[PDB]
DNA sequence: GAGAATCCCGGTGCCGAGGCCGCTCAATTGGTCGTAGACAGCTCTAGCACCGCTTAAACGCACGTACGCGCTGTCCCCCGCGTTTTAACCGCCAAGGGGATTACTCCCTAGTCTCCAGGCACGTGTCAGATATATACATCCTGTGCA
DNA sequence: TGCACAGGATGTATATATCTGACACGTGCCTGGAGACTAGGGAGTAATCCCCTTGGCGGTTAAAACGCGGGGGACAGCGCGTACGTGCGTTTAAGCGGTGCTAGAGCTGTCTACGACCAATTGAGCGGCCTCGGCACCGGGATTCTC
């Protein structure tokens, strides 16, 4: 049959996800995560769905900004693949230690 | 009772685009936006009026605040629109 | 009252709608009236007391 | 350089003046349009940015072109002769 | 399975929204730790706003003020 | 004897007296001048008009009649001064711009 | 005929300037610089003496804060020497554009 | 010639404050490029502050007030 | 092994950091009144929990090819250093221009009563999408026959 | 063994009929913004004093500018192998959606005690002035990296 170059259908998937605006994290594991992390500070705590939504959009926006900064720091480092030392450099030069 | 800027925002887009609908989420985005500029301008003006040992907030205080907060191009358009509106309001004679 | 150009003192035919300054012709509008800084138009209008 | 010499030889072998003056005026209008596109606050550059955004939703070169247009106008004036004042 | 409740292609989805090309395998638990350490700072402020309000439920406004605290303000749910 | 509001006295469509009310019981200063709510009303009206103009041609560039926050997000981040004003704010359901660095393309 | 290796006296004077805390910029050219950047907006400007020292402390602190980050960027770039892309990478990761 | 007021051994003085063994010779013109902008951004928000006070001398109080507006509240000279 | 280059130990004005008293406003005490937080008590939105069907996404094992990384060889440009030279800085005198402050004025903004229409809230109608008939015409594919 | 022709089947093509489907407009209401009237104190104007800061000296001196030899560093280039992407089989547990229940948001009523406001008072923290020892500065010997 006919195949594709590794690194070409990746660009199609990148442009598909960047034209898209849909949410990329599943709702129920995220709600379990925020309830298990809110159990540490105060028990018997209920939640509202728009609060979970605001938390979710905040975290994916911060993750997208961090991933763009890591990509920029990695292509500064004469490479293509991102590694954890670029994550540490981006967090160190972003202020959050 | 709850307050929104929905009708005023509505007529604002009706002068510029008559055949244009609006989303409720977009209306909430716009309401949060105008309220944020309002609280920023108000706290800048109150802080400046406290800094000049003055107990009165006037038009020149928010004039300096608009010069301070907004970037220069949108700043002089904003103060131009405000000056024509204020001079039109002050002609009550 | 007669109308005169605020920049040159000649006969003012047109008035700019932004800063309300009477000017004489096109190149006066392009060189002086259009790119002038704020705070200068009020001083130009101070001479005839129009601010 | 032989090609350049041959081109010069061909040039030596070589209402129309009013049409050339109209072309010089159109080149001046093109320089004005390039200056309007350079200023992003202008409506021409705003329309160009709107066209770029619609495609997304689907200055030294201008000075060199103006210098070349002035050279072409000078060549046309020399061909007419041979073959912005402060007072205003 | 709560900390790793975020599945393996989800960090990939957030990565290609961030415009990366090649992803390593050791980033995933580190991004999980970064996520949990951001979330720890956010919801601590959110539940302090919650127990000040004499309530045991976290509704829509004490979270948007919580992200308004550190300069990561979000629009739309301010009412 | 009956006369209309201060907003059309200033020729504005935003509420002047409501801005004055929010300024007075917003607790910013103990004395508030007369011309300040008119100036603030004009500034916020102009900013809303400019934002809705940008959302307008952003939505005409998608061939639609309604405003989605995709259009708002685009009209914010393709303009540089609104980029400088709204750098630290995140919009609800906005996404990101289509961008790719030059060496990451299949240059060959 | 005693010649030092390049960089040893650099590290030694680095140690003395880590001990030292005085101002490192000349005062009168800095006054000339702030007057020549200040005359553009309203002429005949008077200047207090303490404000210029506050400005000098500000630019020295901002130099230190940016230079530490570009040092970390150049260390991360597998090099000993700084360059222009280190500087705009630090300004990009700090968020200063 | 007055734009050359900051001098190359003073840039070396700032460079040996940061703790780097090797400094390339084209950093010195880059360091001026990041300086004439940045202090400019306090001059945009100092003298207009001064202009609001009917004031034709800048002092020690309005400059730290401008830095507090920018985000670098500094100690030592009042305010 | 030597040599710059330090850390360390002791003598010197000094000048800027601790008392001190004079005293002038600002914290303290008391009283009165009008309202705002506290508590009780109430009506319904909405959040938690659970069952079950559908299925699209996710986990796992397999392999294949760039790409991260190890080594190398070389221009070469920063680096340490001697020599001019140039402006930075300290001591100082003199002006005058601009900030602080005192002092009376008057207007306009705070406060209160009245009162009616602005904008909310909640009802009813009107052009865009989706299955459906439908018959005839045209194109494409498959089968058969012929050379 | 291939090619051409004929026949059959499928797809297309453009108003209907229905027919929802989510949108934009015609009436209540109530309360808060606007007009009218009173008070008082906050900018505002201005003049006067005195303090600092902008220019102008001059000498001298750390300190920048400039040219010069040599040595590691960044530069491109080439090979080794494996880690990431690509894929199909195989779960699985997200999603819809539906229902059942009750905590708890939210609103209303009433109350009284905390706090605004005002007048008299006493003391304490600002300031001017006075006096001296901690630290920088200078000089000279011990001591540690570097070559």
């Amino acid at each position: 049959p006919h195949r594709y170059k590794p690194g070409t259908v990746a660009l199609r998937e990148i442009r598909r996800f960047q034209k898209s605006t849909e949410l990329l994290i599943r709702k129920l594991p995220f709600q379990r995560l925020v309830r298990e992390i809110a159990q540490d500070f105060k028990t018997d705590l209920r939640f509202q769905s728009s609060a979970i939504g605001a938390l979710q959009e905040s975290v994916e926006a911060y993750l997208v900004s961090l991933f763009e900064d890591t990509n920029l720091a990695a292509i500064h480092a004469k490479r293509v693949t991102i590694q954890k030392k670029d994550i540490k450099l981006a967090r160190r030069l972003r202020g959050e230690r | 009772r709850k307050e929104t800027y929905s009708s005023y925002i509505y007529k604002v887009l009706k002068q510029t685009h008559p055949d244009t609908g609006i989303s409720q989420k977009s209306m909430s985005i716009l309401n949060s936006f105008v309220n944020d500029i309002f609280e920023r301008i108000a706290t800048e003006a109150s802080k400046l009026a406290a800094y000049n040992k003055k107990s009165t907030i006037s038009a020149r205080e928010i004039q300096t605040a608009v010069r301070l907060i907004l970037p220069g191009e949108l700043a002089k358009h904003a103060v131009s629109e405000g000056t024509r509106a204020v001079t039109k309001y002050s002609s009550s004679t | 009252a007669k109308k005169y150009c605020d920049v040159t003192g000649l006969k003012g035919f047109y008035k700019s709608p932004t800063n309300n300054i009477r000017y004489h012709n096109a190149e006066i509008y392009q060189l002086i009236v259009k790119p002038m800084a704020p705070g200068v138009d009020q001083e130009y209008l101070k001479l005839r007391g129009a601010n | 350089a032989k090609e350049e010499e041959e081109k010069k030889l061909k040039e030596q072998q070589w209402d129309k003046r009013l049409k050339l003056n109209k072309l010089i005026k159109r080149r001046k209008e093109k320089l004005k349009l390039r200056d309007e596109m350079k200023d992003r606050k202008s409506q021409v550059s705003q329309n160009r940015m709107k066209n770029l955004a619609s495609l997304a939703e689907d200055e030294a070169f201008e000075e060199a072109l103006e210098y070349e247009y002035k050279d072409i106008v000078e060549l046309e004036r020399l061909l007419l002769e041979h073959d912005y004042d402060w007072r205003n | 399975d709560n900390i790793q409740g975020i599945t393996k292609p989800a960090i990939r989805r957030l990565a290609r929204r961030g415009g990366v090309k090649r992803i390593s395998g050791l980033i995933y638990e580190e991004t999980r730790g970064v996520l949990k350490v951001f979330l720890e700072n956010v919801i601590r402020d959110a539940v302090t706003y919650t127990e000040h309000a004499k309530r045991k439920t976290v509704t829509a406004m004490d979270v948007v003020y919580a992200l308004k605290r550190q300069g990561r303000t979000l629009y739309g749910f301010g009412g | 004897k009956a006369s209309q509001s201060r907003s059309a006295k200033a020729g504005l469509t935003f509420p002047v007296g409501r801005v004055h009310r929010l300024l007075r019981r917003g607790n910013y200063a103990q004395r508030i001048g007369s011309g300040a709510p008119v100036y603030l009303t004009a500034v916020l009206e102009y900013l809303a008009a400019e934002i809705l103009e940008l959302a307008g041609n952003a939505a005409r560039d998608n061939k639609k009649t309604r405003i989605i926050p995709r259009h708002l997000q685009l009209a914010i981040r393709n303009d540089d001064e609104l980029n400088k004003l709204l750098g630290n704010v995140t919009i609800a359901q906005g996404g990101v711009l289509p961008n790719i660095h030059q060496n990451l393309l299949p240059k060959k």
